[PDB]
This record gives C-alpha cells, structure tokens and sequence, in this order.
C-alpha cells in the first residue's frame, strides 16, 4: 500500500517538473512523456481506488483521490498550454468520476459518523473541484464553471456545518447547510446532494442527542429538500426513520406542535418514496401525535395532527 | 537535533521574507544580511548533511537535505535578481554535491531492499533537479535543464520500479528497468547507473524469489548493460555472482538452455569485470 | 477540538478558489460572500485564541494561530484586488492582533524551554510579516511594512539565540542579541521586547555554569535595556535575583569589577522596580560587594560598589 501511492505521488512530482521545465524550453517529447506518464498514473490510480474501495481503508482511498487531483493537474498544465481540449475533456471525466467516488466515500464516513474521514473527502472535493474550475475558464464552459464552484462550496459548507456540529450551534450549523443545498441545486448534482441529504441525516443523529426537536425539524427540512432531487428510496427511508424519531422525542418532551411538523417532513419525504410499510408505520405513528395532541388538550394541533395522519394515510 | 532542522528551515523563510521587502525597499544591504541568514544555515546544513553519513540515521540524513534544496532555492531567488554569478555557482556545486550525495543515500538503501527510504532519497533527487533548473533558466545553459530533467526522468523511472515490485509484477519491473536504463543512457551518470544497477539486482531477487528465473535473466541483463555503462567492477562481481545463482535456480526448474544463457551472460559480466 | 480546527484550516482553501471563480467571472456577489464567510472563519477561530489562553493548551493555541494567519490570506487577495482599504486594515489589525497573542505562546515555551512550541509560532510570525507583505504589496503603506521587517529581522536573530542557548556559545548569543535589541528599541517592540529579555536571563543561568560571568553581563546589559524600553514590571523580580546570582558568582570568581557593572546593572532595574524589599536584597550585597573589592584592594571598584549601595538605600 504505502509504498506505491508514495510512488505515484513522486511520480506526479516528476510530471510537474518535467512539464515545469519543458515549458522554459518548448522540449514537446518532455511534454509527451509528461502527459503519458500522468494518463498512466490516472489509470493505475482508477484501479487503485476501487479496489482500495473492496479493502475499506478509506484513508488510503481519498489519498489515492488526492493524488489523482494533483495528476488532474499535471495534465490540465500540459493540454491549456498545448490548447488542445480533448485532453482537457479526459480530465474532466476523470475528475467527475473521482467526485463520484469521492461522493461514495463521504457518504459512507458522513453516516458512520467518522467526520475526520467526512472533512478529508470534502477538501479532496475542493481540490478536485479546483482544477475542474481552472480547466473550465480556459476551455470556455461557464456551467462547468458553476459545477466547480457548487462543488467546492458545498463541501467547505458541509465542512463549515460540521465544525458547527463540534461546537453545538445546530442552528448555525443548519443555516450553512440550507445555504450548501441552495449552493449544490444551484449546479443540480444529485449525486453531490445525496452527500448533502447524508450530512443533514448526520445532522439529525446528532440533534437527536441534545433534544432540540425544533431545529432538529429544520434540519430535516434541508434534509428533504436535497433528498427530494436525489430520490433515491434507502436514503428517504433513513430519512423518514430519522423524521418519527424525532417526532416521537417531540412526543416525549410534549411539543406536541413541533411532533405535528415533524411528522408534516416525514411525509413530505414518504410521499416521494412510495413504500407501503413505511407510510402505514408513519400515519400510525402520526395518530399517536394525534392522540397525544388530544391529551393534551390542543384542539387545533390535534385537528392538524388529524390532517397530517390522514394526508399520510392517503398515500397508501 | 530534531529542532535544528526546524530552525534552520525558519532562517531560510526568514531570508526569503526579508529578500521580498528589500526587493520593495531596493535595499543591498539587506540582500548582503538575507543571504548571509541562509548562507550560515547552508554551511552549517553541509557539515550535518556529511556527518549524519557516519551517525547512519537515513531519515534525518535525507530531512537535512531537504535543508539543502529549499535554501539554494531562496539564494537562487535572491541571485538571479543581485546579478552575481560566484553565488550561483557556490549554489550550484552544492546542489550538485547534494544530489551525488543523496545518490550515495539511495544506493545503500536499494542495496538494503529499504525502498521507504529509497523513495524518500528519489524525492530528495527529484526536487533538487527544480532548483538547478530555475537557476539555468537564468544563466542560459540549456545543458545544465537537459542534465535536471534527465536527472528526474532516471529517478522518476526507478520509483516506478520500486511501485511495480511491490505490486510484484517482475515483468513490469523489467519493463521499467528498461526504460531507467534508456533514461540513465539519456542522462549520463555513473552514480545515477550504480543506483540503476543496485535496483536491477534486487529486481533479480525477487524473480528468483519468484521462479521466474527467465525474467530474472532479464533483469540481470539489464544490470550488467547498467554496470558496463557504468564501469563499476564491484557490481560487475555482484552481478555475474548472481547469475550463477540464476543458472542454478533453472538448474533446479530443468530449463538448461536458460542456464546456459545465465552462464554465458555471467561469463560477459566476469569478462567486464576482468 | 482537532476536528473544528481540521475544517477551519480546510475551509481558506475553498474561499480562496471561489474569491478566484468570483473575480474570473467579475461576480461580485460571490466575492461579497467569500468576504462575509472568511471574516467569519476568523471570528469562529477567535474563540480557541482566547479560551485556550485560560486552558493552557500552547499546541491547540498556536494551531488556532496559523489558522487565522492562513485565513486573513483571503481577506487580503480580496480586498486587494476590490480596492477595500477597509478591509485590507482589518487583516492587518487582526494580524496585529494575533501578533499580540502569539508572543505569549513564544515567551512562555522560550522559559519553560518547551521549545517544539517556539519554533511552530516563530514560522507564525514569519507567515503574519509575509501576509502583512501581502497585504502591503501594491498598496505601498511603509508604516505597516515596518511591522514585518521589524519583525522578521528580529525573528532571524531571536531564533539564532533560541539555538545558542543549547550550544553554549555565549558570544555567538551575544552577537545575536546585539542586533535583536537594536530592531525591537527601533521599532517599539510593546511586549515583545519580553521575548527578547527572557532569552538573556536563560543566557546567564547556563552561562555562570560556563563561567563566564563577563558576556553574562553583556547579555544583562541588553536585559536592563530592553526592560527599561518597556515597563516589564513583576519581571524585574526574576531580573534581580539572577542579578545577586551572578554577583554571588562573581565574587567566588573573585571578579569584582564584572560584580560591580552585575550590580549597576541591578540597581538601574530595581530604580524602575520600586520593590522596595528587593532594593533592601541589592543594597545588602552591594556593602558586601564593596568588602569584596575591599579585600581585593581596588578601592575605585569599592567606591563604585557603596555608590551603587548608596544609589539603591537611597530609594528606601
């Protein structure tokens, strides 16, 4: 293991110098052999990575990633000086396929929990997305432009979010993340809002800890947001899961008003999913709030409770 | 020691940062105090680097070095500017002296099999090209940049090699020798060869470790084109010693006209050694 | 809190790249953003600077250090190229700022002798100078470049001193801090001329184990001065016992006159000092100084001695 991505680093070191210094020349074959040895790397690395994704070492994983961000490099320096745009259009494919991978990794460390994992996946996205941003000025697409830079501000968002999380202010931690969605949906990458809608579940298993049902609520709110762009059924099942705990917790502490909303997302979220079992256990559980909205006492909260569990009961 | 090199890393900033408010200022005398900052820390540097060869800790040998590249770096960045040539030139031999001496590093590495190291040594050589080279942007000798690169195209192809035997395709291996051979043939060094062939014979090792006594053949072949480049007789001897040690390993696999080839190719490395 | 300054220290990436997609597009509303967020990112990492200063964590503290110092990075890119004065003095008050708070992390590793701290926050000082330089660059405000060069002159000397402490070449130290004096008086060095006067008395434990008492003195003749320039109050009482130590010292070396100049030295400090049982200290030894010079027969060394007796027991 550490031996070869140390070698393909050095490796990618040498690239960058020998590019370095054929351009004080014009040495073209420095630069030929150059850009081979960065394919070469690129592809060897590809292999690395997802088998390095069968072993589960996702540290060695995201430094293969960086690694294959800093060959991005090397071979964006040779094509926009070469002017050629289909070396370019490698790259970029390269570097797409690697945020994808880097996607997979993240969400896997951002639903363990391991947010040192998280943080390094995330600022290997703001390196990828950093050459994808120098190489779209250059070859001239301003949308490839815009996927750069949602790319790198939802990860330093989701980033920002997570330091949010480690000093308590769940607020301010949603307020990143509601400004990360609208940055990520402003590109449209689902598979970066799957991330997204990842986040804001580790978000909400935080929340879950402290007993603020309210922002907690909110954070589903980003949750489904982003979730609904992505539809994929597993993640809005984790969501809608998240979404009755917290509305059984808002049960328990007897903010019956804030059990209602949370059940209002749980079946925003259901609704797009679909799934019979899911949306019996949740209009059950929404004529539990119902009932303990009637306990209560709250007739209005009980009327919407009432609506919501029926609303809920209408999509199965 | 292990703040020295901390500090003196600190001197070389400290000069760098002063030598670009000067450089605002127009200030010489402040150019003469920034260069005498890093030139204290590079003399100094130079006896550490010398002695850490008998002290025989690789690690801090190679970090000490890196001392080494990042201040001709800064003086070069000073003296292409200050328009004095004996400064460079003092730069120059050092760097040189340095890549020869990390070479020597890298070699007793090999020898070892300690490819950690060998690769941090490769990192050492692969850098201090960068620095030769800005320094020839500017006084003109497109030799000294063709002598860099071919520099960092040998030691960027034996840290391949090294990468190709720790996923242990032999075959591979050889294929890059192949091409570190072409790239050392390109750069003209002798040292750079003895690193090459100190490679090709643990590349050999590992094919017999592998029974692929063919291959081995191969990479012997390549280390005795290295040597009789080279003209390092030890290695010579080292190298027709080993394949003897390939000829019996395809005794053992029955394969008597690879034992032939074996023993004639070790008669030409005997024959070379003289 | 490794976490949270993990993400702090990756956020100033991201903002930069998007200041760089901002000003490339001309999207001033992006740059605006990345402003707000990197002014943030140093208003977030104020909170360690001052809480580890009662926590007592030197590493966490010079960690939230280089953070600030990296983001202002940001500010300065931004507001350089935006024209923003007003800005670009924040960054540089900031810097001023964490340059205030960085001294106590170089003081107090310099005296505990923790140095693994010290040569961290020295290449702090000399990346806040470089950011200062930044800052400076076109703008052409020599006021504030006096900050960095000041600064960084006096880093090259104090971090020459910091290694002659463990080598034990006092004159080499002395050579040193002929010019480290020089620049911090020049300048006004505010506190740091604290990080100039420990250095010297450190100097002198080690150098009345060497013997030389004589460049001991040289060094507490820069000690006093650099006290005197500042006002270094209660740090005068470390001064004068090293002070009746090396005189103490200098008496069994028989070395009366360096005695004499260790106690005119002494006494011009404790004449700032106003201690008055630490003037009773000096004035005690300065009769038996005297007698020393008495027994030696250097009556003009005598002489000095009781008028240095009678300069400090004329205080009381």
């Amino acid at each position: 293991p550490r031996l070869v991505l140390r070698a393909l680093e050095n490796m990618v070191r040498a690239a960058h110098t020998l590019a370095e210094i054929a351009r004080d020349n014009g040495n073209e074959e420095w630069l030929e052999r150059a850009a081979r040895l960065a394919e070469e790397v690129a592809r060897r690395a590809e292999r690395l990575a997802r088998e390095a994704r069968k072993e589960g070492n996702l540290e060695l994983a995201l430094k293969a990633l960086q690694i294959l961000v800093n060959a991005a490099y090397v071979l964006a320096e040779i094509a926009r000086d070469r002017g050629n745009e289909e070396e370019l259009e490698y790259a970029a494919r390269l570097a797409e396929e690697a945020a994808r991978q880097a996607i997979e990794i993240a969400a896997q460390a951002m639903e363990e929990g391991n947010l040192e994992l998280a943080l390094k996946a995330l600022q290997i996205i703001v390196n990828a997305a950093y050459v994808l941003a120098e190489i779209a000025r250059d070859r001239g697409n301003e949308e490839l432009l815009e996927k750069a830079a949602s790319l790198a501000e939802a990860a330093a968002a989701l980033a920002e979010a997570i330091a949010a999380i480690l000093e308590g202010d769940v607020e301010k931690a949603v307020r990143a993340a509601q400004e990360a969605v609208k940055a990520a949906k402003e590109a449209g990458d689902n598979d970066m809002l799957r991330a997204v809608a990842i986040a804001a579940l580790r978000i909400a298993k935080e929340a879950e800890k402290q007993g603020n049902v309210e922002v907690a609520v909110k954070a589903a709110r980003v949750a489904v947001e982003a979730a609904k762009q992505a539809g994929d059924n597993d993640v809005l099942r984790k969501v809608a899961e998240q979404a009755l705990r917290i509305a059984k917790e808002a049960e328990k502490q007897g903010n019956v008003e804030v059990a209602v909303k949370a059940a209002r997302v749980a079946v925003e979220a259901a609704k797009q999913a679909g799934d019979n079992d899911v949306l019996r256990k949740v209009a059950e559980q929404a004529l539990e709030i119902a009932k303990k909205a009637a306990e209560q006492g709250d007739v209005g909260v009980m009327q919407k409770a009432m609506d919501v569990a029926l609303r809920a009961a209408g999509q199965a | 020691p292990e703040l020295f090199l901390q500090d003196l890393r600190s001197l070389v900033e400290a000069a760098r940062i002063l030598a670009r408010l000067a450089r605002q200022r127009g200030d010489e005398h402040a150019l003469e105090r920034a260069a005498r900052w890093a030139e204290q820390a590079a003399r100094q540097a130079e006896r550490l680097a010398r002695q850490a060869r008998k002290e025989g800790n690789l690690e801090l040998a190679l970090k000490a070095l890196q001392i080494l590249v990042n201040a001709a770096y800064v003086l070069a960045e000073i003296a292409r500017d200050r328009g004095n040539e004996e400064l460079l030139e003092y730069a120059a031999r050092l760097a040189e002296e340095a890549a020869r001496q990390a070479i020597e590093i890298a070699a007793q590495a090999m020898e070892e099999g300690n490819f950690e190291l060998a690769l941090e040594a490769l990192e050492i050589i692969n850098e201090a090209a960068r620095v030769l080279a800005r320094i020839a942007h500017h006084r003109g000798n497109q030799e000294l940049l063709e002598k860099a690169a071919s520099l960092t195209h040998a030691s960027a192809a034996l840290s391949r090699a090294i990468a190709a035997i720790l996923e242990g395709d032999v075959e591979k291996a050889v294929r890059a020798a192949q091409e570190a051979v072409k790239a050392a043939k390109e750069a003209g060094d002798n040292d750079m060869l003895r690193a090459v062939a100190i490679a090709a014979l643990r590349i050999a090792k590992e094919a017999e470790k592998q029974g692929n006594v063919e291959v081995a053949v191969k990479a012997a072949r390549v280390a005795v084109e290295a040597a009789k480049q080279a003209g390092d007789n030890d290695v010579l001897k080292r190298v027709s010693e080993t394949l003897l040690s390939i000829a019996a390993e395809a005794t053992k696999q029955g394969n008597s006209e690879v034992m032939e080839k074996a023993i004639r190719v070790s008669e030409e490395a005997e024959k070379q050694a003289g």
